[PDB]
């Protein structure tokens, strides 16, 4: 689970925060990425930790 | 939920496939066919057309 | 029709704080790349807001 600002970082040949320090994809990747919104499942009015 | 549209949660599932590496273990839905020889046909061996 | 232009100069530009400032989706560029903006540098920056 990530935020909307870093969905484009889940790609080959990209740097940043998620793509470089948490989850790095190889340059010769052969696969498919599926991302969808989860505001009704993983959100709380008090904040999520 | 009050936050902006660029800061919403997003569930990500990433599927990675390995191919042309080993004898095949997982394969998609396609029925088999009996084998003939000594005649040129349109073969299909685990997704290799020809 | 009266868009505001701000001249950004004589400072150190960090582009990693733009995502925290505004909840947008895509940092769409045309001449450069979003991930390479902290390495190289320019003469002047102009920000046009509307
Ligand atoms: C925007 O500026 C206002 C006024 O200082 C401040 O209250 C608010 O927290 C700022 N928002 C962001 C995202 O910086």
């Amino acid at each position: 689970v990530i935020r909307g600002n870093e969905v484009s970082q889940i790609a080959p040949g990209q740097t940043g925060n998620i793509a470089d320090y948490n989850y790095k994809l190889p340059d010769d990747f052969t696969g498919c990425v599926i991302a969808w919104n989860s505001n009704k499942l993983d959100s709380k009015p008090s904040g999520n930790y | 939920p009050t936050y902006g549209v660029g800061h919403q949660p997003y569930r990500v599932v990433v599927l990675s496939f390995e191919l042309l590496h080993a004898p095949a273990t997982v394969c998609g839905p396609k029925k088999s066919t009996n084998l003939v020889k000594n005649k040129c046909v349109n073969f299909n061996f685990n997704g290799l057309t020809g | 029709y009266a868009w505001n232009r701000k001249r950004i100069s004589n400072c150190v530009a960090d582009y990693s704080v733009i995502y925290n400032f505004a909840p947008f989706f895509a940092f769409k560029c045309y001449g450069v790349s979003p991930t390479k903006l902290n390495d190289l540098c320019f003469t002047n920056v102009y920000a046009d807001s509307f």
